């Protein structure tokens, strides 16, 4: 699924 | 009177396992596929409305706090004649519903694995122009494509039952490299021009 953007 | 039992391939398989990633500009995760169950399309029946394929993903370290995030996932598989490219073209049976997208969605996001030919390329045709007289049917070439997508959340790799907002509302184009076992996908969400990445090696 749409995973959480962790780099941001 | 009776229909095939299929078959299993050395890359699709009940029991195997797949390592990698799952990546964007903002986005890198540890990711883990297993299959659990394969119904290859090799005829047209019922069954073969019936997923094709059955796993599960796990997301390492999904929060701070989460350190295994396992989903069940279902999928279909091109064959390019009930299943083709262009999954407008899929059955009419509901249960398809979740795997559509628009034309040009399917074309560009199956041609950007980069293993067709430059050749004939035609977004009115059920298979985009890639599938002709000539060609292998799709279990016996080497690359293979199907479309997955996750339905519920479990508990561990064991699968008991514990997803509906929009950061579950696409799916994965995935390319199957049956030579190497390399495994290739996007994740694309309908309402968003942008796609994750999913990269797998065999384990
Ligand atoms: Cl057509």
């Amino acid at each position: 699924f749409w995973l959480p953007a962790n780099l941001w | 009177t009776y229909r095939s039992l299929g078959r299993h391939l050395d890359f699709l398989r009940p029991g195997l396992r797949f390592g990698g990633s799952q990546s964007s500009k903002y986005t890198y995760y540890t990711v883990e596929v297993k299959i659990d169950t394969v119904n290859l399309p090799l005829y047209k029946d019922s069954r073969s409305l019936d997923p094709h394929v059955t796993g599960t993903f796990t997301i390492k370290n999904l929060t701070p706090v989460l350190d295994k995030v396992v989903t069940l996932f279902e999928g279909y598989v091109i064959n390019y004649n009930q299943f083709p490219l262009c999954s407008l073209h899929w059955p009419a049976e509901e249960t398809l519903d979740p795997y559509m997208a628009q034309r040009e969605s399917d074309c560009s996001h199956w041609k950007r694995f980069g293993h067709f030919g430059s050749d004939n390329w035609s977004l009115t045709e059920r298979n985009f122009g890639q599938y002709n007289h000539e060609s292998a049917e799709f279990m016996n070439q080497r690359y293979i494509y199907l479309k997955w997508k996750e339905r519920f959340l479990l508990d561990d790799e064991e699968q008991e039952n514990l997803l509906e907002g929009a950061s579950f509302e696409g799916f994965y184009y995935v390319c199957l490299d049956q030579l190497t076992g390399s495994v290739e996908g996007y994740y694309y969400h309908p309402a968003c021009e942008l796609f994750q990445k999913l990269e797998l090696v065999p384990t």
